[PDB]
């Protein structure tokens, strides 16, 4: 209240009020890199150059790259399913290792269907059927 | 038989352009930010060339108004509470051209006012040969340089600008083609994979600029120092230990193959930094390499007058241009406060000084690390007070770095003088 | 290279012709923007009918 309370013979304040200049936290060393990443194709780089927020890998390069969306509709020779029409890979990447060729034959629909005969046909128990044993 | 198929179905779309171009635009990504310090938070921007190309070409006699220019200067390091960049990193590589000289003449027009040492990587269509392999053959680029091929390069190398441009040679095996015998494909718990190869031979399977282990040796060089000396010598710096080699039997035994894309001899090592390049040469078989040389691409000059010919061999040190900025990033960063405050001529060479003191020696430590803390050999900072502008000042600072070790010359004799006790006449 | 480009500087004059069909000599006409304009390059890229020869070049090579 600024109104102050009466005085009386004795009052006693206690100061609670402490003066000073603030801290500072100090500065991480920035380092920016420029390259052609996504080729045209995320949603910080389909947008104008006037407005490109830059990242900033916090975390690491497998989820600052899920953070962009870089999917690629390129043509590829077909050898895998019937009809027609060369095949087609069609899948964003998530992490830095779908370049491996493992995670690609994961992704890919049409190759996916020879993968799935290797967990069934492969798996063909030929040794617990033909030990027979009497 | 269903391996037959994916061992040519996969195998046709790593091999296909574009997918393989993210590769290399993804896997030196990685390389970067695979150390991850305490105080080192990279940043990304991914641009395509063409969009800087106009950019700079469009804006070059106007900087302040270039696009990027305000996404780096205005924009983190001028504002407020915002953080500044230090050191970018070009992930491009440029040839002799004259667009591609002004690229780096925009890009250095701002790292210079945003003082953030550009570095990149030069392609082999530089010394106009069409394998980087065959740079070897050349006796002295000295020589080169000389050439009226180059005319527009050299105007460029005496820019100021340039002084902070660090273009690199050689580029590192980032990945290791797939064998089976040799970094297998790690397969499915099921699905039988790690039976697939690849297909090369000689030289063409993804290479990336030697830029990035640089950089990647400025953060090592924060981290565990605090400055820029860290980043030179095998005993110092550059070391860049444990490199993605490769190996492969074509008909002898696993011949190894060297991780990096040319082997420079020792004089290359030198012969380059005159040019303004920064070499990343390897150790035959150590499957390892070093930065010798950190040199930007601002021209040597040589001078009558010593004190002048020793000014320019620091100035196109890269090394020291990367500290001197640690300066400004301390002035236009943290004097800011006290931009009410009453100060004085007397005053602000008391703030300046008390801090860049504790970074300042003589006396040489134990080890490189030990006395790396301490970049600087001696400062002066002598501030004065300008007629007309009441509160404002005009700083005027010169550092002297820890001069670096760069080779020497020796003569060994028999003298036969020195102990004439046994060789003189009287006895 | 802007002081130019604010300057309307084109030009009209013939030259031997050695691509595409039909008479006429090769006609180039284009306004200089920069002063790279005169590389033997930057031409090709604006005289329209060089340009059909390096538009294979991009798709046949």
């Amino acid at each position: 209240a600024k109104n102050k309370i009466p005085n009386s013979r004795l009052m006693i304040n206690y100061e609670t009020n402490v003066d000073g200049v603030l801290k500072k936290k100090e500065l991480p060393y920035r380092v920016l890199v420029v390259g052609d990443l996504s080729k045209g194709r995320s949603v910080d780089a389909k947008k104008e150059f006037a407005d490109r927020e830059v990242r900033r890998v916090n975390n690491g390069v497998d989820r600052v790259l899920e953070e962009m969306n870089i999917s690629f509709d390129f043509e590829a020779p077909n050898f895998v399913s019937k009809d027609p029409s060369n095949l087609k890979v069609n899948y964003r990447i998530e992490s830095v290792k779908d370049f491996r060729p493992d995670a690609v034959a994961k992704k890919v629909p049409e190759i996916r269907a020879l993968l799935e005969m290797k967990e069934i046909l492969a798996s063909f128990a030929k040794d617990i059927e033909n030990n027979r044993n009497l | 038989v269903i391996d037959k198929l994916i061992d040519l179905q996969v195998n046709s779309i790593i091999s296909n352009d574009e997918f393989r171009a993210l590769e290399q635009e993804w896997l030196k990504v990685q390389e970067v930010c695979q150390e991850d310090y305490d105080n080192v938070e990279v940043s990304i921007l991914d641009v395509k060339k063409e969009e800087l190309q106009y950019d700079f070409e469009r804006n070059l006699y106007d900087i302040s108004s270039s696009d990027f220019f305000k996404k780096v200067y205005v924009s983190e390091f001028d504002q407020y509470g915002g953080e500044p960049y230090g050191a970018i990193l070009g992930l491009y590589n440029f040839e002799n051209t004259t667009n591609d000289i002004i690229w780096l003449t925009g890009m250095g027009m701002v790292a210079k006012n945003s003082h953030a040492p550009f570095i990149a990587s030069i392609d082999k269509s530089f010394f106009g040969v069409k394998d980087l392999s065959e740079i070897t053959h050349i006796k002295s680029f000295e020589a080169l340089l000389e050439h009226p091929r180059y005319k527009e390069w050299n105007d460029f190398r005496n820019l100021d600008v340039a002084a902070y441009i660090g273009l690199t040679v050689g580029d590192f095996m980032l990945r290791q083609p797939y064998n089976p015998e040799n970094n297998p494909v790690q397969y499915k718990l099921m699905e039988g994979f790690n039976e697939f190869v690849d297909y090369d031979k000689n030289e063409s399977y993804l290479w990336g600029p030697a830029s990035i282990h640089l950089v990647k040796n400025m953060m090592r060089s924060y981290d565990k120092t605090r400055w820029f000396q860290y980043i030179r010598g095998v005993e110092s710096g550059g070391y860049v230990k444990n490199l993605v080699a490769c190996v492969y039997d074509n008909k002898g035994i696993l011949e190894t193959k060297s991780p990096l894309n040319v082997l420079f001899a020792d004089y290359m090592e030198l012969s380059l930094a005159n040019i303004g390049l920064i070499p990343f040469v390897s150790e035959k078989g150590t499957s390892n390499a070093c930065f010798f040389s950190v040199n930007s691409a601002k021209k040597v000059e040589e001078f009558v007058d010593g004190f002048d010919s020793a000014n320019s061999r620091l100035i196109a040190n890269l090394s020291y241009t990367m500290c001197i900025s640690r300066i400004s990033h301390y002035i236009k960063c943290v004097i800011r406060d006290k931009i009410g405050s009453i100060v004085d001529v007397e005053s602000i060479q008391k703030i300046l000084s008390d801090w860049i003191s504790e970074f300042v020696t003589t006396v040489y430590q134990p080890t490189p690390l030990e006395m790396a803390r301490y970049p600087f050999r001696n400062v002066s900072i002598e501030v004065k007070t300008i007629p007309g502008k009441p509160g404002w000042y005009s700083c005027k600072i010169n550092v002297i770095p820890h001069i670096q070790f760069e080779g020497m010359n020796t003569t060994m004799t028999i003298d036969t003088r020195l102990e004439p006790e046994l060789f003189g006449t009287n006895n």
